[PDB]
């Protein structure tokens, strides 16, 4: 909360290989302004990432 | 990202297909001719736009 | 291994403090304008409530 | 009578608005910011069929 999602910065030293956005379209992540942000994380084996 | 309507560096400041696109886009791996032991530095991205 | 990140979020129903990069501009009232609140594009006329 | 059902015909005209018809969404806006052009044309032309 409180803060700019410009995620231009994760350009320089992350490359990810499985990006899917739902319910909004990536192209429009630039223009809007996101509520009740959660983030969750974990570490599963590779298969499962499907 | 080399698809309709994807984000990232290659798609915003490298290569951007249009919306309405008719074709297929093939690809294949090539690291038994594109990669180097030392390192192979010949290929280049844009990075910042 | 792989690490996952799922980000969740509603749009355009609630007050927002996120938001993005976008620069905002003055605000100027009885003129039609284009406006975009929140992310809330559209078109119309401004006035005090 | 003929008055009332004419105001009530219309009056139900402008509530009509208010059905999503299948899409995500009732209201053009919010579906033209945070959906880009290929899909939501669909949404699009759900609104305009119903």
């Amino acid at each position: 909360s409180n803060c700019v999602a410009d995620y231009s910065v994760l350009y320089n030293s992350a490359s990810f290989s499985t990006f899917k956005c739902y319910g909004v379209s990536p192209t429009k992540l630039n223009d809007l302004c996101f509520t009740n942000v959660y983030a969750d994380s974990f570490v599963i084996r590779g298969d499962e990432v499907r | 990202q080399i698809a309709p309507g994807q984000t990232g560096k290659i798609a915003d400041y490298n290569y951007k297909l249009p919306d309405d696109f008719t074709g297929c886009v093939i690809a294949w791996n090539s690291n038994n001719l594109d990669s180097k032991v030392g390192g192979n530095y010949n290929y280049l991205y844009r990075l910042f736009r | 291994p792989y690490r996952v990140v799922v980000l969740s979020f509603e749009l355009l129903h609630a007050p927002a403090t996120v938001c993005g990069p976008k620069k905002s501009t003055n605000l100027v009232k009885n003129k039609c304008v284009n406006f975009n609140f929140n992310g809330l594009t559209g078109t119309g006329v401004l006035t005090e409530s | 009578d003929v008055v009332n059902q004419n105001a009530q015909a219309l009056n139900t005209l402008v509530k009509q608005l208010s059905s999503n018809f299948g899409a995500i969404s009732s209201v053009l806006n919010d579906i033209l910011s945070r959906l880009d052009p290929p899909e939501a044309e669909v949404q699009i032309d759900r609104l305009i069929t119903g």
